[PDB]
């Protein structure tokens, strides 16, 4: 070749990923209807195996084999931005459901929001702490980015460790919140919107935290250069996305919706 | 990998009658499936 | 070697071939379902059973034709084959992710065929509105399997959109601006932006339906303070963009076919065509509630959605007039592909115009949920999208295969299909105006003559589908190997021969400033 | 009702359906004209040995192609929106009737004074009286006064339905938890037929609507007889 | 820790004809066979479950 | 009284809140008149309007819930 | 620079977290649970949950989450 | 009756809306009762509360504005 | 590039202005003025205005702006 683009070796992971999607969906069906978790646990296992081997191969192709020329890196930048946009539009649907329900409360609710019998969480207690936690993690991940660009291994690792710690703290606070909440997912449209929107957000926090932990271990193994570290950039963009979705949840559901 | 006409496909065109059999099974299976699903639902 | 090449592909051409094979198979399924619909309606009375079995067939017909036939052929098939060749790129940006877009579709299709085999199927309409699609009126796994089918199809198209946008922005020759890319490439980029923004909203909505069915949420259940009409908003926020997704790549193929067979180097008013496609893509996001004129929205809302919907006629008319101006002064080659494209221009215009009729909320009160809507969308889908697919197929078959079709057979095929679709759908205008509802297994006696004629048309279309399979067999059976094609100076996809080598543009094109 | 070999709308029974007929005639003239012009221009492009294959300037013609359609759209939208606002105009109804959709029949409530309610089921084909219409007759018709403004309220006690009467220009979705309003005014006595217009399961094809329009005096006798 | 990237660059650039998913050695083969066995086996199991669920 | 007149508070096709408001207004008024021992004929307008507009099954469900102590509106 | 972002991390962001942690750990005592009222818009059961006895939410807390029939 | 009890709708130092709401409630009730020709004595609780809480000059100004046709609250 | 921002100017931005200009043109025409009511929170006069007779606002429109004493 006399172009800078990456011709990828034939790979089984697209097929194992597609089949993991079949096993997870057929598995959810078999769990909801036929009282069995077997297919679902196979599908979850093959999904994690697929993601592990696929992203391992991308590390092999880039850090170890040198296939990520500037043109390849530019493509991955577009790919990650477009992925984040699709995730923004997914959340938009849940915000639309929330505003629909809350702005026009039906007679079944008492014609009011919050509904009769719903005792919202105090937005000034754990939800405010969770807000300080994710905002603080946006500061620490920025410190990590600058440390990496300045060639500072120790301070990049410290800043990234602090970012991960804050992501874990948010997750444990939210788990505790969920258990303490006097309302459930079955408490009408209030519970439905609360748990499905914050629940998909919590999943993204766990995904984002996992991505940061991958970057931490890659940094420990010296994969990143001071100039070439797209996995770290992508994880940071994803992490800022997760923060911003939280700020919208906090203002919309916890504060305005209380 | 083999290149050129009749070589860039996951089916053989080496023999036109074997091909006719494969194409018949391929398009015929797809066309038949809804008739057999309807039969399946009616037999419940 | 066979498994490495066809199951583990990282090649844009082989993946395009898998998508064309998949879509051709899906088209046979969708055709069979269309014939069962028209067999039920072909004489007054009941043929199969009550509205449940009938609407399981109608629902599956729509999902198969949209998600498994049109989108895989146009975007996965022609898109993967032609886009990299038309920009001199060595493959797609994400050649391995591309393979997963493909392999998600057989599992998606399996989930839909499982929906129809368990319990009494999903007799919901392709819109899957609650509460009929909820866990009381559709108890059991069918609707959940439909939802999961749509999740897998959704992920396939979202990843494919990311791939096409990245490839088209990042992998052109450095001298080539976006305003030097072919219209088919523009049509795929814009379609991919519509998919990226619309499918996640559908995914949110059908996820809420899943949780209402299985986790005791009440998004759409008034008992919990939910609203069935919220589902409709979320569905149609996707569903209107979805019909522009179905036609835009078709517009791109038509621009290439009309230019090619008019003997022109270029389509008329290139920047107007780009403007028109971007305008249609944008307007397509602000019109969705024209699917909801009878649900009880405010009059000012209905006035807005009437007005915004009608605006789409302006950019659309620029494309139609630009295709006519491309023919203008041509040395016309009356190829089978040109016949499909000329049929497209006329029949798409008719269906577009019945769309403008329906845009009027006041008249829509009487036309909504009638066969007038069915007539509108089959002119634009079974005559627009399908004619663009058939024209593209007969034009590019020799590029993909290295073999020529028999042009006389392909003309016979066009003639049969033209009669069949017009006999099928033209009389459905009368059925609609006279008040025949959608999703009916049987009709009052007055509607017999036009249902009889419509059903006879569907059989003529079946005869064309059968002939098409023969015609493809005859080309592979006879092995007439392509030597040359004309107009390669303005049709780069042909310049590596027929078929092009597995790897093309290993040495990129030279383009200076 | 529809008659055999019908091409167009059922004869208008309400002033708003008359308005819609005139509006459709206007819009269909434009559809025919544009369809015909495009077919004619295709034939004109295809019927000459004369050629011009060099680059053509598009700017001048695209003014015509955007302005003329924009004018045509305004000429459709003006009468369209006039009728839209007419069908929303404040009127003072003299009667309110409710209909509730069910799988698979309609119930009617006349609760202005008395608590009158009843169910309205399709007459099976095997039970039709000679000369009665397959899939369209019901046991209990919606008795209403003619030449009077009536408020119909529509809801459902299960899944979506839609309450339609084409000859009166009416189609209002029946949504559980929601009370949708339309206005009904018949210019004539008689029987006016419609059919459920939202997919609602097994018997969606088989839950029709029949209005029986009678002079007020007969409506009052019928109401009094229901006590 | 010490920077051992050069030694991984040498392994993954060895001219041995292996595709990148197998180039780490025998452990790659084991993990591949585990993954594909679970995917193909699970898919066969899902078809069985369909056959069962398609009848009362 | 023939039927509920046009109400500029509820001018649109969705009349749900019209039925709800008149049902609440009737029962709030009837509680106030019973509370001082006043007279429920004062509440008659609200009674006619909600009886006219509200589905029988809505009135019957709301009535049952008021008796159960599960009515979610404030009376 | 890295120096500035570290200064913000330790001088502003973590102090904020510490203050919100103190605020939370001062309002952390159990609220008095409200009388059970069997409202029809709450404790929704259209299908049994796919775990336990079908009637307990996934993160059911006996102290504050009543069943359809009341507190356990 | 000694004075206006605590009202959880108005738990803060600013009691302006408490005076206002009780003044509105009294005059709305009085209109409802005079209209059907019922008994204004059912309105007594609102009268006692607004007279307890409301400055004399506020009530006097509001009464003048109702007589003028310039009172901006809905009665 | 300039080319793209000109395309947006003529292809999206000015068409939007043309459409909103049409919208405004159609909904123009004098709405009927409401009954004068001498509300004490309106037509405030704590000090004469420093122009005209002290009692007319700066862009006083006799058709729709009553004085404290009503329409002129
Ligand atoms: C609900 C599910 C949805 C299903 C949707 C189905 C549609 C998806 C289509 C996607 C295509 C699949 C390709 C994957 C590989 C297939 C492998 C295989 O089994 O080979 C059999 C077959 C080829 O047989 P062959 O001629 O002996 O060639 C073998 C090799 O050449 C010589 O190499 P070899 O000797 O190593 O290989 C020979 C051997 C061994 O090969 C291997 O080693 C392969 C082993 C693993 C392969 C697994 C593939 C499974 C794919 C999943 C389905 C998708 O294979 C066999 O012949 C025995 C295996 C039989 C398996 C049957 C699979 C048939 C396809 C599915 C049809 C749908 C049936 C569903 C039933 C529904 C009932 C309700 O391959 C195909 O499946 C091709 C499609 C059939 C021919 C149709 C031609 C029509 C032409 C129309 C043209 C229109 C487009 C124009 C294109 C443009 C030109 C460039
Ligand atoms: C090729 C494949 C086979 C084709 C399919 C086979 C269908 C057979 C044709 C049906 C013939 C009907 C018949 O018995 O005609 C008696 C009928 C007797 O006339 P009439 O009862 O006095 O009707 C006068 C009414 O006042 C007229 O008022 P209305 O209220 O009765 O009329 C409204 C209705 C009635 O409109 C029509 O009369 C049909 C339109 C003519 C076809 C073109 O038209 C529709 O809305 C149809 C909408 C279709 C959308 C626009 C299609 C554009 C077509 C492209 C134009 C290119 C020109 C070349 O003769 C006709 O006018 C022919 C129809
Ligand atoms: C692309 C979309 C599409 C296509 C092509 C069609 C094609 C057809 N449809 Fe349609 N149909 C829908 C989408 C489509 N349909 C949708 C969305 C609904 C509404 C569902 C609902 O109400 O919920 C619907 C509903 C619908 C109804 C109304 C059902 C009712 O309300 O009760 C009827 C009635 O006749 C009908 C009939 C047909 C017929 C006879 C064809 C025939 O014209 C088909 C003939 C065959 C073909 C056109 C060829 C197909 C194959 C290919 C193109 C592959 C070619 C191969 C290669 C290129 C290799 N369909
Ligand atoms: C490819 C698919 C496709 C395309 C491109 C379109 C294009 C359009 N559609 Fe359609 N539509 C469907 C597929 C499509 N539609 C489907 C599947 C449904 C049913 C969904 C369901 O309920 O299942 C549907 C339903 C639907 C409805 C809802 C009706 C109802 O359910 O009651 C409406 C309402 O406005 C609508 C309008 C339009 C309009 C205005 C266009 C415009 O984009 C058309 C513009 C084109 C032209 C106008 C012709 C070319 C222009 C000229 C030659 C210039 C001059 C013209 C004028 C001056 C008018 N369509
Ligand atoms: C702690 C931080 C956040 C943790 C996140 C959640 C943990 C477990 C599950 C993870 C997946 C989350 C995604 C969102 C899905 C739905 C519900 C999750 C929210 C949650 O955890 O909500 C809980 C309920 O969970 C339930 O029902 C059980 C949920 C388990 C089964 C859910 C199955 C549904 C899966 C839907 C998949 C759709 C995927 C879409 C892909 C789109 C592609 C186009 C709330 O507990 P509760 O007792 O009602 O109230 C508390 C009372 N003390
Ligand atoms: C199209 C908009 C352009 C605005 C031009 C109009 C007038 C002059 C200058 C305006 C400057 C902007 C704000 C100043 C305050 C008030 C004017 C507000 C805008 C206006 O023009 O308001 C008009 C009133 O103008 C009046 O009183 C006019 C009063 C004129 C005297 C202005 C007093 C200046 C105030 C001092 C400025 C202080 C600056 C602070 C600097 C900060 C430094 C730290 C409205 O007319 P009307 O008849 O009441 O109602 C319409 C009925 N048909
Ligand atoms: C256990 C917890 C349960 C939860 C399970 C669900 C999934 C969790 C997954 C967490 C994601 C981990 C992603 C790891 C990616 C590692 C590979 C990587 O980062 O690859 C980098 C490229 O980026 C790239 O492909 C970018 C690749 C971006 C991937 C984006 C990931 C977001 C994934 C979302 C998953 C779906 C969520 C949807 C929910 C509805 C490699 O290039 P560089 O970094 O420049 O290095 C090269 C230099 O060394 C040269 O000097
Ligand atoms: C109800 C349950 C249904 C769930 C269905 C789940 C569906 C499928 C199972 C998912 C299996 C995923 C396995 C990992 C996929 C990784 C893709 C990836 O990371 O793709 C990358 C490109 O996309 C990019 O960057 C940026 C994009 C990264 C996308 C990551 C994949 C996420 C998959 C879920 C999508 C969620 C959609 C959310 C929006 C609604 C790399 O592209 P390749 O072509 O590989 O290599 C190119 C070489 O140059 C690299 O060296
Ligand atoms: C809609 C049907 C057909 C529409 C046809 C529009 C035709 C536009 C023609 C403009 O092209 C021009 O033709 C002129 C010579 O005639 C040339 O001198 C001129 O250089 C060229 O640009
Ligand atoms: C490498 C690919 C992997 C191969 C696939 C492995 C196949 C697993 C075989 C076991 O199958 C299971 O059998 C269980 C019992 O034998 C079922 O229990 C369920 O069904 C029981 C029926 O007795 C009920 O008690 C309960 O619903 C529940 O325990 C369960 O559904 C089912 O999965
Ligand atoms: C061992 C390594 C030395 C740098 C190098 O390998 O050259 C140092 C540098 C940064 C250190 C990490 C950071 O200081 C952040 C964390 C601090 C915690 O107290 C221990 C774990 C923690 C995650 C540290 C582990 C270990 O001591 C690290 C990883
Ligand atoms: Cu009731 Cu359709
Ligand atoms: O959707 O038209
Ligand atoms: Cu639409
Ligand atoms: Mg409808
Ligand atoms: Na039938």
């Amino acid at each position: 070749q006399t172009h800078a683009y990456h011709m990828v070796n034939p790979s089984p992971w697209p097929l194992t990923g597609a089949l993991s999607a079949l096993l997870m969906t057929s598995g959810l069906t078999m769990w909801f209807h036929f009282n069995s978790m077997t297919l679902l646990m196979i599908g979850l296992t093959t999904n994690m195996l697929t993601m592990y081997q696929w992203w391992r191969d991308v590390i092999r192709e880039s850090t170890f084999q040198g296939h990520h020329t500037p043109a390849v890196q530019k493509g991955l930048r577009y790919g990650m931005i477009l992925f984040i946009i699709s995730e923004v539009l997914f959340f938009t649907g849940f915000f639309w459901a929330f505003y629909h329900s809350s702005l026009a409360p039906t007679p079944e609710l008492g014609g009011c929001w919050p509904p009769t019998g719903i005792h919202p969480l105090n937005p000034l207690e754990v939800p405010l702490l969770n807000t300080s936690v994710l905002l603080a993690s946006g500061v620490s991940i920025t410190w990590a980015h600058h440390s990496l660009m300045e060639g500072d291994r120790k301070h990049m690792l410290q800043a990234l460790f602090i970012t991960i710690t804050l992501g874990v703290y948010f997750t444990l606070l939210q788990a505790s919140e969920y258990y303490e909440a006097p309302f459930t997912i079955s408490d009408g449209v209030y519970g439905s919107t609360f748990f499905v929107a914050t629940g998909f957000h919590g999943l993204h926090v766990i995904i984002g935290s996992t991505f940061l932990i991958v970057c931490f271990f890659r940094q420990l193994k010296f994969h990143f250069t001071s100039n070439h570290h797209f996995g770290f950039e992508a994880a940071a963009w994803y992490w800022h996305f997760v923060d911003v979705v939280w700020l919208f949840l906090y203002v919309s559901i916890y504060w305005w919706g209380s | 990998y083999e290149e050129g006409p009749g070589k860039n496909i996951p089916f053989s065109v080496e023999n036109k009658w074997r091909l006719l059999a494969m194409m018949t099974l391929f398009f015929g299976s797809g066309f038949a499936a809804p008739f057999f699903i309807v039969r399946h639902q009616l037999l419940k | 070697m066979f498994i490495n090449r066809w199951l583990f592909s990282t090649n844009h051409k082989d993946i395009g071939t898998l998508y064309l094979l998949f879509g051709a198979w899906a088209g046979m399924v969708g055709t069979a379902l269309s014939l069962l619909i028209r067999a039920e309606l072909g004489q007054p009375g009941t043929l199969l059973g009550d509205d449940q079995i009938y609407n399981v067939v109608v629902t599956a017909h729509a999902f198969v034709m949209i998600f498994f036939m049109v989108m895989p052929i146009m975007i996965g098939g022609f898109g993967n084959w032609l886009v990299p060749l038309m920009i001199g790129a060595p493959d797609m940006a994400f050649p391995r992710m591309n393979n997963m877009s493909f392999w998600l579709l057989p599992p998606s299709f399996l989930l839909l065929l499982a929906s129809s085999m368990v319990e009494a199927g999903a007799g919901t309409g392709w819109t899957v509105y609650p509460p009929l699609a909820g866990n009381l009126a559709h108890a059991g796994a069918s609707v959940d399997l439909t939802i999961f089918s749509l999740h897998l199809a959704g992920v396939s198209s979202i990843l494919g959109a990311i791939n096409f946008i990245t490839t088209i922005i990042n992998m052109k020759p450095p001298a080539m601006s976006q305003y030097q890319t072919p219209l088919f490439v523009w049509s795929v980029m814009i379609t991919a932006v519509l998919l990226l923004l619309s499918l996640p909203v559908l995914a949110a909505g059908i996820t809420m339906l899943l949780t209402d069915r299985n986790l005791n949420t009440t998004f759409f259940d008034p008992a919990g303070g939910g609203d069935p009409i919220l589902y409709q908003h979320l569905f149609w926020f996707f569903g209107h963009p979805e019909v522009y997704i179905l036609i835009l790549p078709g517009f791109g193929m038509i621009s290439h076919i009309v230019t090619y067979y008019s003997g022109k180097k270029e389509p008329f008013g290139y920047m107007g065509m780009v403007w028109a496609m971007m305008s249609i893509g944008f307007l397509g996001f602000i019109v969705w509630a024209h699917h909801m004129f009878t649900v009880g929205m405010d009059v000012d809302t209905r006035a807005y959605f009437t007005s915004a919907t009608m605006i789409i006629a302006i950019p659309t008319g620029v494309k139609v007039f630009s295709w006519l101006a491309t023919l203008h002064g041509g040395n016309i080659k009356w190829s089978p592909a040109m016949m499909w494209a000329l049929g497209f221009i006329f029949l798409f215009t008719v269906g577009g115009l019945t769309g403008i009729v329906l845009a009027n909320s006041s008249l829509d009160i009487v036309l909504h949920d009638t066969y007038y809507v069915v007539a509108h969308f089959h002119y634009v889908l079974s005559m627009g999208a399908v004619f663009a697919i058939m024209g593209g197929f007969v034009h590019w078959f020799p590029l993909f295969s290295g073999y020529t079709l028999n042009d006389t057979w392909a003309k016979i095929h066009f003639a049969i299909m033209f009669v069949g679709v017009n006999m099928t759908f033209f009389p459905q205008h009368f059925l609609g105006l006279s008040g025949m509802p959608r999703r009916y297994s049987d009709y009052p006696d007055a509607y017999t003559m036009w249902n009889t004629i419509s059903s006879m048309g569907s059989f003529i279309s079946l005869t064309a589908v059968m002939l098409m399979v023969f015609i493809i067999w005859e080309a592979f059976a006879s092995k007439r190997e392509v030597l040359t094609v004309d107009l390669t100076t303005t049709n780069l996809e042909w310049l590596n021969g027929c078929p092009p080598p597995y790897h093309t543009f290993e040495e990129p094109t030279y383009v200076n400033l | 009702m529809a008659y055999p070999m019908q091409l167009g709308f059922q004869d208008a029974t309400s002033p708003i359906m008359e308005e819609l007929l005139h509006f459709h005639d206007h819009t269909l003239m434009i559809v025919f004209l544009i369809s015909s012009l495009v077919l004619y221009i295709i034939s004109l492009m295809l019927t000459t040995k004369l050629t011009h294959t060099s680059t053509m300037d598009a700017q001048e013609v695209e003014t015509i192609w955007t302005i003329l359609p924009a004018i045509i759209l305004i000429l459709i939208a003006l009468p369209s929106l006039r009728i839209l606002y007419m069908m929303d105009e404040i009127n003072n109804p003299s009667l309110t009737v409710k209909t509730m959709g069910h799988q698979w029949y309609w119930s009617y409530e006349y609760t202005d004074y008395e608590d009158l309610s009843f169910d309205s089921y399709m007459i099976p084909t095997s039970e039709l009286k000679p000369g009665e219409l397959r899939l369209l007759e019901v046991d209990n018709r919606v008795v209403l006064p003619m030449e009077m403004t009536i408020r119909m309220l529509v809801s459902s006690e299960d899944v979506l339905h839609s309450w339609a009467v084409p000859s009166l220009g009416l189609k209002t979705d029946a949504i559980p938890g929601r009370l949708n309003q339309t206005t009904l005014m018949s210019s004539r006595p008689g029987l006016y037929y419609g059919q459920c217009s939202e997919i609602c399961g097994s018997n969606h094809s088989f839950m029709p609507i029949v209005l029986e329009l009678v002079p007020l005096k007969y409506f009052e006798k019928w109401s009094a007889s229901m006590l | 820790f010490e920077n051992r990237v050069a030694e991984k660059q040498k392994l993954f650039q060895e001219d041995n004809g292996l595709p990148v998913h197998l180039k780490g050695g025998a452990t790659d083969n084991i993990l591949y066979r585990v993954t594909m066995t679970l995917c193909l086996g699970g898919t066969l199991y899902s078809l069985y479950c369909l056959g069962w669920a398609s009848f009362p | 009284y023939q039927t509920a007149p046009f109400d500029s508070r509820f001018p649109n096709q969705n009349q749900t809140r019209n039925c709800w408001q008149n049902y609440l207004d009737f029962h709030r008024c009837e509680k106030a008149m019973t509370a001082k021992g006043g007279d429920v004929s004062v509440c008659e307008w609200y009674r006619r309007v909600y009886k006219s507009l509200c589905p029988i099954s809505w009135v019957s469900t709301w009535d049952d819930r008021r008796a159960e102590g599960t009515f979610p509106g404030k009376i | 620079g890295a120096r500035t972002w570290r200064f913000l991390t330790f001088g502003l962001a973590l102090p904020s977290v510490a203050l919100c942690t103190l605020n939370s750990w001062l309002h952390s005592g159990h609220r008095e649970r409200p009388a059970f009222i069997p409202y029809h818009h709450l404790r929704i059961r259209t299908k049994p949950f796919s775990w336990g006895d079908g009637n307990h939410t996934f993160f059911h807390n006996p102290r504050v989450n009543p069943l359809p029939t009341g507190y356990e």
